[PDB]
């Protein structure tokens, strides 16, 4: 068994952020949107068992699991923060998730609605052929 | 430009 292989997949992180016309009643000025997803609409899914966002500790039920796409999660606040996001895979062995600290910042009132993109690759080298296969669905 | 920051 000499063959070896390296798999490469590319992720995107990002999100919207956008001044409410109106805040909402516990003065919530943004509306927002974080995500996980392939590029060019590619399906993840063939190798993503779920995306967990770890909100703030100010949110209600604050760990937000995307088990399905899209892997998103849309929220009102009023200030941004960090976000760790985990990446699981669907996978038997090591890695079984990534995790990424995402900056989930918003503009001022004032200032054009953040649209922000962060691409990120993931390497693996010599997967199983089970999960081989599947990172090549993607 | 950016708005305050929780942690």
């Amino acid at each position: 068994m000499a063959s070896s292989c390296a798999v490469q997949v590319k992720l995107e992180l990002g999100h919207r952020a956008q001044v409410r016309k109106k805040p909402t009643v516990e003065g919530f000025t943004h509306d927002w949107m974080v995500f996980v997803r392939g590029p060019e609409h590619s399906n993840i899914q063939h190798f993503v068992e779920k995306v967990v966002f770890h909100l703030h500790e100010s949110f209600p039920r604050p760990k937000r699991v995307c088990k399905d796409p899209p892997y998103k999660v849309e929220e009102s606040g009023y200030a941004g923060f960090i976000l760790p996001i985990e990446v699981y895979f669907k996978n038997k062995e090591e890695p079984r998730k990534v995790r990424f600290d995402y900056d989930l910042f918003l503009h001022l009132e004032g200032h054009p609605p953040v649209n922000h993109l962060r691409c990120e690759k993931l390497t693996f080298n010599n997967p199983t052929e089970d999960f081989r296969r599947k990172l090549l669905k993607a | 430009k950016q708005t305050a920051r929780k942690s």
